[PDB]
DNA sequence: CATCCGTGAGTCCAGG
């Protein structure tokens, strides 16, 4: 019989339920499928940050409330789609007392924020906070010593860039009694998404990238096989 | 959940199948029904996986030392013709692998599945009805992956570093689903120390308030927290709501995290808890790297310097007794203790040499099992063998199992290997014994009543008087307290109570009791209520099982001697004073008591000693007479000093043990009275018990001794 | 707050234990109205004035232990010691 | 059950029957290990029973004097140096000597190396003695052990524990379809084979002048031939499969005392007691926890670990009181479907195969004319037809058992064939079966690591190595330092050395560790065969050496390191596994426990004759006990009703049972337990 | 070689020199 | 007696039982397995043996 | 931070060929293998015998007169034969021998479509006056399946059903060479590896494991 | 405090 789909849900995330799979293919497209989406998928994170009001890392920002570490943190977890894959710039100035969000941020044109409401620092009265920020395209996770020189060496900060729009994936396979066989494999698939993409698109794309792939061996000869 | 063999299931249901197979028509009549399922037609496979919804069935697996070793479970077909076994009932049943066979028993009637879901399934008896601990824990594969993943590696690769030039701070995240991405790449190692923002974790009871001011933790409320990836993935099972533990997991430790769940969690959660504990690290256990190679097994280094500098010290002995300065008694005496140092220097050897990395070690030193003897043994050296007689043997066995032992070696360990088995043989046929009488004597003992209502119960010791200051946890507070209902209210200095009467003693009730100072308190126990039969669910107390109070028609007699029975096998005293004290023998020791208390008066004579005891309260000389192959018991006086030896002009109370041995707890009835020589019994019984290790609810014991003095003699008719 | 009692776990116990004196007084609880259920559709094939039939829904083929031990977990029952 | 079983079976030393001691009667003394059962009696071979210590295997050179005691030889030391004359000592006439252990280094001439050496004296007492006063020595290292215990590689590294279970399970061993020699061995695997008797030996050299499958001719030189007859496909006492097949080729000339033909586990006439697995030592995903076993799916596609199972079937026709049994093809009310399989007798025919159930031989006898049922009177009466007084007594195939029926042997009174009083047609069908390994099936090395196989993977999930090759067996890490038992690591690692072959390096000359080597080994082919004797044999050095040595594989690629483990990929994730893991070769044999006996099941079935409880044991269908010990289980539990139906109901109320089979296929209540017959019997006990 | 005495394959054997009496 | 003859001396237990004339009230876990009663324990005793199970009045048929 | 479409290369040995591809996403390479070797060792079409029958043997447990082997490991010896067959249907085979002299897989007569890879394979040693007249049945299929299945179909008593292993596939595997240059440089370089029987190609093989693949992959590309 | 007779000495499975 051939394979169904199914779906569990919720807002941000969703389990996806793939059975029947033939005996010892529910590892055979397990871990495969999972390292697609955490990596095969193109979006947009920030590369580089500068601050006004910085000239070494320990000291806080003057007239904020949150270190310096906990303000990239708060940056990492920006979502964000650029339409041109050479990099970007977008600037966030505030002043005086009040809190400043991803609705305050001024973006480029084919560039939009997908999270207005989240949280990013505290400022108090005769707080100033001014703050160059650089988006890069990209795949994946990329660390920050391989971001050391793409700012101007007056407080230029390296981040950790987090271009993938899939956050987080866990899957299990338990076994499906199709017939009188009680071995075929029952895969079940959780994917959390940021903001940007539905899980069910992250999912297609992810699917649909995969299919490329093996059309390279397929193109041979396409012999046999039967759904 | 158990796997039942589809073949097993279908004899089992048999006619039940059968019931099934005229009910949908697939046969006309209950004959054909039968026809049907001996011939195996391919119907029934259908049917059979119908019947068994949710139809508990027993796994009994022989021999049964006590109640855990027959358990209810939801059967679960199969494919094969073996019985599928969930790894945390291994415990229970000290069931292995290595070929055993287990009973299956189906319950029929509407009660008896009743009872198998409720009573007896496997995931609801998850602790010891002998000391309340978690028997369905993480064991040997399990611990050593959790112990895995929540180690702490310092120059691991990812590891958190300050900033400090150009280069920011390196190892923070946003979240652990970054952390993850990370591994994924190859930056971060799941091991090393890091930063990490948590938004679906409570943090510690010390940071929350610091943090929150207790406000109540909300899952979605941030906080940066300093351990490692692993240990982060591992608090993702205790789950929610419990703070998390930056430590490694230890057998110890994972078993106080269990032991914490069985209080105040419900019983569907530890289930559910423990079982994602399981899963964790089968998964991580393979990827432990934890394998033997001949190379991880390594000889010590200074192997044949630490062995020749003893044989030295050895040739002087034998020379020293050559000239016949020496006893033969001495002679060997002496041997034994230079090779039982030697072998110390062996281990202290190898621990330093080993890196922690060795998975010799790491399986050893994270009580995932193995001892570190074993250990020694193996790439250190085998040791001192055992004599025929018992004795250890003056000529010890320098090789290693590494290096190979030589022929005359491997010869004598052998004679040591079987006289083992042997033993090990009759102790079982012993034990097993003693287990069933001691079920027989409290048969008719049952929680009868809710409570007795008597105000009499026992001194506890809490806790002992540091002599510099402060106090000191009593040793015995585990097993003689822990399990406890007050009968007398515990106060302090002031008039404040800190614990009413009718309530539990659980883990803060006695850091209350401990922190006040009080270091006695008066529990009600089975041996003080009184009740037409049997006992009072109040003064037993908490079901160590349920980890509640009792309920009431509990067969705690039979409960209390299996538990007494159960681990009866693991002694070397030994078991024999075990029974010489349940069967009430006058002793081997005999060592007599004090008739009255008064000051003591040593004459000893180099023939025999003569002890003498003048009445404090006036009185008239009561006098003894010991054999010098006993001594003395050094029992604490007045002075405070333990190690004081009886001297003559010391105070003996009365009933005081005068000499090493044992008393006659016939003349402890006769000078002490009733209550006294349950109280001598329960704590020599125990004694025997905590030498090897084995920690018995004070409890159980009781309950078998009660049952001894139930009777009195008739002295005029 | 836990995750979803599967199979024979549900209803989960701590809940059950709720609405009993004790372990030993839920198993009669249960089996006793359990043998009233399977009364109940063995006598209405042929008599009337049976025990009253299940007070909740019974799942597809759901054994009679499974569906009292439900219906004491929604407080539908009455308990007389 | 293998011939090396057979073997140890006709030397076991039992000191209980009639004129010795009772089992009750020994005490701790008489079991354990003695200093005179040296070279006499092996002290590591003896049952892990209540049996211990009181049965016993005789050692390797030893042999019975006129008397009846127990000899041994040793060489003789005339003044420090060693005579090749040898002479037999009883126990207490060694006593009265000093004898030198058999490893104490002795010149090319016959003289001692050191003044002091190890020597044994009285009363197990051991102490350095001047040469001047050595008497004999030891003839081997292996003097002391059995034939058994020599065939386990790397014993002085194996505790006497397991160790012992070790030799007693390799009499377990079953033979398989067909089988490999170890590539690791000790040497005795060859003269164990030989004088099992279960292998085939020619008496006088000469040519092979005729092979066939079915036997073997052999022409002397004198010319007289001598032909020896195959046995092929024949029941072993314990069902095991003893078949013989031909070694040599049609022309081949060959010696006397040479194996010509081998049997069950052997392989080119030595003891091939199991099959050369390719280990590796892991914790893999929980399912080799506690000591089970992990295998390659190639092993059941293979037939790698397969065997064939035969058991023999009965049944006879006698004189009976209502006339005489008769085995005929026509047994009432059963159709021409189930009678298919069977000839024109009423037996199933050569080839057939059964299933548990089926009809083997159709037997009716003739039934006691009682009255008839009036509701059967009846049912014959409207369907009109007449009840015939032969009842079916067939002989049907046994539940569990199947396979193909490989041979019938009819006995007939007719035909001559001289029967027991009574008896007229006697029949016997064998079946055979062909079982391949299952879950379940306890599997074992040479070590005492045991175990049942716990999953079997598809080839494709197991971790395998660089070059694609997929590993046999996945054994549990942390059941082997526990063990004392690293005999069967170090056997892992020397048995890579053979499989991959290696060499030396001679240039800048022979290295330090293998100069004690002997030449021989110095190059090793793939696939080489070793040896390994007991007190002698490897040393650690030279296997720490070996493992640099290893030869690449085909690609030119070396496997597996100098610390002996190697990199393997998950075959289930594809990404490696973080730390190398150890990997080699180990000898594995397939012991007599497999599922396919012990399974088990009964929901009513015949009953006791007095007591009316159920019978016991699978051979008689009954059911399993329910102890002493485990009723106390049951009330501590506080389970009363599970605890009484199961002494009611289910075991010895004769009415109840009956009514609760009623209740159950009618789906109404379970009715209330009656009384126990067996109590009833006790107050008439009584009485 | 070990037993070189029936005819048998060639197992090569680590070894002190064994040749007091076959068994 | 019945107790104490299946525990041990069965023989001593009988002789002295009948001399004695012993009655013997049913009342005892070993006293009740041997003659298959419900034992004295757990779900056996009239507390929980004894139990009445009715549906609530606020439970009515739809 | 790049984007080039990937490559699908190779480098040739007769039974085996090495396959290259990349460029391909960082610690990719890996999983990606795998999931070929997975699918080419357990569901790749090729074909093997199913049952055989013999003249005067009526079960697996017997021996023909005059010939070396028993029937048993007759049976044995057919495991290691490599045939390849295209008739969907199941097709019969004949082998037919006499007098002495050794006989082979060559000795059998293939019919239409199916055609033997390996004729020097032996099978058994006929003696003289040895006669042996086998008859063998192939089929098609994929992966292993096992003898036992066949005799309840209802197969009469003189044939004599055999395990089946279709895979055609031998031994597979993979490395990867991942650059890990701090740089926008790193990608991962994957080199397959796959050994058959001579029944089918290299290539033909990864190219039914990628036909497979591909309609696997497609249910996670339809909408809902 | 030491002798003579009688009574105890783990469970389940298996087989002949
Ligand atoms: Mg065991
Ligand atoms: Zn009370």
């Amino acid at each position: 019989r051939p394979t169904l789909s199914e779906d569990v849900l919720t807002d941000n995330r969703s389990q996806f339920v793939i059975e029947p799979l033939e005996p010892g293919f529910g590892y055979t497209l397990g871990n495969s499928l999972r390292r697609t989406l955490l990596s095969s998928i193109p979006g947009a994170a920030v590369t580089s940050i500068r601050i006004d009001g910085v000239l070494h890392e320990f000291t806080t920002v003057p007239g904020v409330k949150e270190d310096v570490t906990e303000i990239i943190l708060n940056l990492k977890s920006l979502v964000v789609s650029s339409e041109e894959d050479e990099p970007v710039t977008m600037y966030l100035r505030k002043q005086g007392p009040g809190e400043v969000t991803a609705g305050d941020i001024v973006p480029p044109a084919g560039v939009t924020v997908h999270n207005p409401g989240m949280h990013i620092a505290t400022l108090n009265d005769k707080g100033k906070l001014e703050v160059e920020l650089v988006v890069e395209r990209g795949r994946g996770y990329v660390p920050a010593v391989q971001n050391r020189a793409s700012g101007a060496e007056i407080g230029r900060i390296p981040v950790d860039s987090i271009y993938s729009p899939v956050l987080k994936v866990t899957y299990k396979v338990d076994a499906t009694r199709v017939e009188q066989r009680t071995d075929f494999d029952k895969l079940i698939l959780d994917v959390e998404t940021k903001n940007s993409i539905s899980p069910r698109d992250a999912l297609a794309s992810a699917g649909k990238t995969l299919v490329e792939l093996f059309g390279l061996a397929r193109e041979l000869n396409v012999e046999a096989e039967g759904i | 959940q158990c796997g039942l063999p589809k073949l097993m299931a279908l004899e089992l249901f048999k006619p039940f199948v059968m019931k099934r197979l005229v009910d949908l028509n697939h046969a006309q009549n209950i004959k054909s029904a039968k026809r049907m399922v001996e011939r195996q037609r391919p119907q029934v496979w259908d049917v059979l996986e119908e019947v068994i919804a949710e139809h508990p069935v027993l796994l009994n697996r022989a021999p049964t030392l006590h109640r855990l070793g027959i358990q209810a479970f939801e059967p679960m077909l199969v494919e094969g013709k073996a019985i599928q076994l969930h790894p945390l009932v291994c415990e229970a049943f000290n069931a292995d692998f290595d070929g055993d066979q287990m009973a299956v028993h189906l319950p029929l009637s509407a009660e008896a599945q009743a009872e198998a879901r409720i009573l007896m399934l496997s995931s609801n008896n998850i602790l010891s009805p002998a000391s309340g601990r978690p028997l369905a824990m993480p064991r040997l594969d399990m611990v050593t992956g959790l112990y895995y993943l929540t180690t702490e590696v310092p120059g691991d690769t990812g590891e958190y570093q300050p900033a400090s030039g150009d280069h920011p701070e390196t190892g923070v995240y946003s979240s652990p689903a970054e952390a993850i991405m990370a591994a994924d790449r190859g930056v971060l190692s799941v091991r090393a120390k890091i930063k990490v923002r948590l938004t679906q974790l409570r943090p510690p009871v010390e940071i929350e308030a610091e943090l929150f001011g207790h406000s109540g933790w909300q899952p979605g409320d941030a906080w940066m927290a300093e351990t490692t990836l692993g240990r982060v993935m591992f608090n993702e099972l205790l789950p929610l709501g419990y703070p998390f533990v930056n430590k490694q997991m230890h057998k110890k430790v994972q078993a106080a995290i269990i032991n914490d769940l069985a209080e105040r969690y419900p019983m569907i959660v530890v289930a559910q808890t423990v079982d994602k504990l399981k899963d964790a690290g089968f998964y991580w256990a393979t990827r432990s790297g934890v394998t033997v190679s001949m190379a991880d097994v390594l000889v010590p280094p200074r192997k044949k310097e630490i062995l020749d500098h003893y044989e030295e010290r050895a040739d002087k002995v034998e020379k020293q007794f050559q000239r016949g300065a020496l006893n033969h008694d001495e002679r060997n005496e002496a041997l034994v203790e230079i090779w039982k140092e030697a072998t110390d220097e062996v281990g202290q050897a190898l621990r330093e040499h080993y890196p922690d990395d060795n998975p010799i070690i790491t399986i050893v030193d994270s009580g995932a099992t193995g001892n570190f003897t074993q250990t020694r043994t193996l790439a250190g050296m085998k040791g001192l063998v055992t004599n025929p007689k018992g004795e250890f043997i003056p000529r010890p066995v320098k090789s290693s199992f590494r290096e190979g032992l030589t022929v005359l070696e491997y010869f004598i360990n052998t004679h040591g290997a079987r006289k083992g088995l042997a033993d090990t043989a009759l102790r079982t046929a012993d034990s097993g014994y003693l287990t069933r009488r001691l079920v027989d004597v409290s048969q008719d003992v049952i929680v009868r009543e809710h409570d007795c209502q008597t105000e009499r119960g026992i001194v506890v010791e809490l806790a002992e008087r540091a002599p510099d200051g402060t106090l000191i946890r009593d040793p015995y507070i585990e097993t003689s307290a822990y399990a406890r209902t007050l009968g007398t209210d515990a106060v302090d200095e002031a008039g404040n109570v800190i614990v009413e009467r009718g309530q539990d003693l659980g883990d803060p009730e006695i850091d209350a009791l401990l922190a006040a100072g009080i270091t006695q308190v008066k529990v009600r126990s089975v041996l003080t209520c009184a009740t037409s039969t049997g006992v009072c669910a109040t003064c037993y107390g908490r079901s160590m099982a349920t980890g509640k109070l009792v309920d009431i028609g509990e067969a705690v007699g039979i409960v209390a001697a299996q538990s007494i029975g159960e681990p009866g096998t693991q002694l070397t005293g030994g078991l024999p004073r075990v029974q010489e004290l349940f069967e009430a023998r006058v002793p081997r020791g005999k060592a007599p008591i004090a008739d009255v208390t008064g000051r003591v008066r040593l004459e000893d004579g180099e023939r025999f000693y003569k002890i003498t005891i003048v009445p404090d309260d006036g009185g008239e000389e009561v006098v003894y007479d010991k054999i010098s192959k006993r001594q003395r018991l050094r029992v604490f006086k007045h002075e405070d000093g333990s190690e004081r030896v009886l001297s003559d002009g010391d105070h003996v109370e009365v009933g005081q043990q005068l000499m090493e041995g044992s008393a006659d707890p016939h003349e402890v009835l006769r000078v002490q009275g009733p209550r006294e020589v349950q109280i001598h019994l329960v704590r020599e019984v125990q004694e025997v018990y905590r030498a090897q290790g084995v920690s018995i609810h004070d409890k159980h014991i009781e309950v078998i001794v009660r049952q001894m003095l139930r009777r009195v003699t008739i002295i005029d008719s | 707050g836990y995750d979803t009692p599967l199979g024979i776990t549900n209803p989960p116990i701590d809940e059950l234990l709720d609405r009993v004196s004790s372990k030993y007084a839920l198993v009669i609880y249960a089996a006793k109205r359990a043998r009233q259920i399977n009364d109940y559709y063995n006598q209405l094939g042929e008599g009337i004035l049976e025990y009253v039939g299940p007070l909740v829904e019974p799942g597809l083929q759901e054994k009679p232990l499974s569906i009292a031990l439900r219906e004491i977990h929604a407080d539908l029952l009455e308990h007389t010691e | 059950n293998n011939p090396l079983s057979g073997l140890t079976h006709k030397r076991r030393l039992s000191a209980l029957g009639p004129g010795g001691l009772s089992r009750e009667r020994a005490g701790l003394e008489v079991r354990d290990v003695h200093p005179s059962h040296y070279g006499r009696m092996c002290p590591i071979e003896t049952p892990e029973g209540p049996n211990i210590g009181l049965i016993g295997s005789l050692s390797v050179y030893a042999r019975v004097n006129p008397f009846g005691f127990i000899e041994t030889p040793y060489r003789k030391v005339v003044d420090g140096v060693v005579s090749d004359e040898i002479v037999y000592l009883t126990a207490d006439e060694e006593d009265r000597h000093v004898v030198a252990q058999a490893n104490s280094p002795i010149d090319a001439d016959g003289r001692f190396v050191e003044p002091r050496v190890l020597v044994r004296r009285k009363a197990g007492e051991v102490e350095y003695v001047p040469s001047s006063e050595v008497d004999y020595m030891d003839v081997s290292p292996r003097q002391m052990v059995s034939v058994a215990t020599a065939m386990i590689p790397f014993l002085e590294h194996d505790d006497a524990n397991r160790a012992l279970m070790g030799a007693n399970m390799q009499r377990q061993a079953v033979p398989l379809v067909r089988s490999e020699a170890p590539l690791v061995g000790t040497g005795m695997e060859l003269r164990a084979a030989i004088d099992a008797g279960d292998v085939v030996v020619a008496e006088e050299s000469g040519v092979i002048e005729e092979v066939s499958a079915d036997y073997i001719t052999v022409m002397h030189d004198n010319g007289t031939r001598r032909t020896y007859r195959m046995r092929k496909f024949a029941r072993s006492n314990h069902g095991t499969c003893a078949n013989q097949c031909p070694i040599v080729d049609a022309g081949d000339r060959v010696e006397a005392g040479q194996v010509i033909a081998d049997g069950p586990c052997t392989d080119d006439g030595e003891m091939a007691l199991g099959k050369n697995l390719l280990v590796a030592i892991m914790p893999w995903e929980g399912h080799n926890y506690e000591d089970a076993i992990i295998l390659s799916n190639r092993l059941v596609e293979e037939d790698v670990l397969t065997s064939i199972h035969i058991e023999e079937h009965e049944i006879d026709a006698r004189d009976t009181k209502l006339g005489a049994e008769e085995i005929t093809r026509d047994i009432p009310n059963i159709s021409d479907e189930v009678l298919a399989d069977l000839d024109e007798r009423g037996i199933v025919r050569i080839g057939a195969e059964v299933r548990d159930g089926d009809i083997l031989v159709g037997k009716v006898t003739p039934k006691g004319e009682t009255e008839l049922t009036p509701e059967e009177r009846l049912l014959r009466a409207i369907f009109g037809e007449k009840a015939r007084e032969v009842r079916d007594t067939s002989l049907k195939v046994p539940h569990g058992e199947s396979g193909k029926v490989i041979g019938i042997r009819v006995f007939s009174r007719e035909d001559e064939d001289e029967l027991p009083a009574g008896v007229n047609e006697l029949v016997r069908v064998y079946v055979a079966q062909k079982r391949k390994i299952s879950d379940g099936d306890k599997l074992a090395g040479r070590h005492g690591n045991k175990g049942v196989i716990g999953k079997i993977l598809p080839v494709e999930d197991m971790p395998f190595l660089a070059d694609g090759t997929p590993v046999d067996i996945i054994l549990n890490t942390h059941g082997v330092p526990r063990r004392m038992n690293i005999g069967q690591i170090l056997e892992t690692h020397l048995g890579w050395c053979a499989h991959s072959g290696w060499k030396v390096d001679a240039a800048k000359g022979v290295p330090d560790w293998a100069a004690r080597l002997p030449d021989e080994l110095l190059e090793a082919q793939p696939n080489a065969i070793v040896s390994t004797p007991v007190f002698d044999g490897a040393q650690e050095a030279e296997l720490q050496g070996l493992l640099s040595c290893t030869l690449p594989n085909r690609d030119g690629d070396v496997l597996v390191d100098a610390d002996g483990k190697a990199m393997l990929f998950d075959g289930r994730s594809g990404e490696p596994f973080p730390y190398p893991v150890t990997v080699g070769y180990m000898y594995i044999m397939k012991l007599h426990h497999l599922v396919d006996d012990k399974i088990h099941a009964r929901s009513t079935g015949p009953y006791s004759m007095i007591t009316q409880q159920p019978l016991g044991g699978k051979a008689q269908f009954g059911g399993q006990r329910f102890g002493e010990m485990e009723c106390w289980a049951m009330q501590a539990y506080g389970a009363a009703y599970t605890l009484q139906e199961l002494l009611t109901i289910k075991s010895d109320d004769t009415v109840g049972r009956v009514k609760v089979y009623e209740a159950i296929v009618k789906g109404e209540n379970i009715p209330e337990p009656g009384i126990p017959e067996s109590f009833k019997v006790l107050l008439k006990e009584l009485q | 070689s070990n037993n070189s005495v029936p005819g048998a394959p060639n197992r090569v054997s680590f070894a002190k020199l064994r040749e007091p009496l076959e068994v | 007696w019945l107790s104490a003859a299946s525990f041990q001396e069965t023989t001593r237990v009988l002789t002295d039982a009948a001399i004695n004339c012993r009655s013997d009230k049913l009342n005892g876990l070993k006293e009740n397995v041997i003659i298959g009663k419900l034992i004295p324990a757990g779900t056996g005793i009239n507390r929980y043996r004894n139990i009445a199970v009715q549906p609530t009045e606020e439970a009515r048929a739809a």
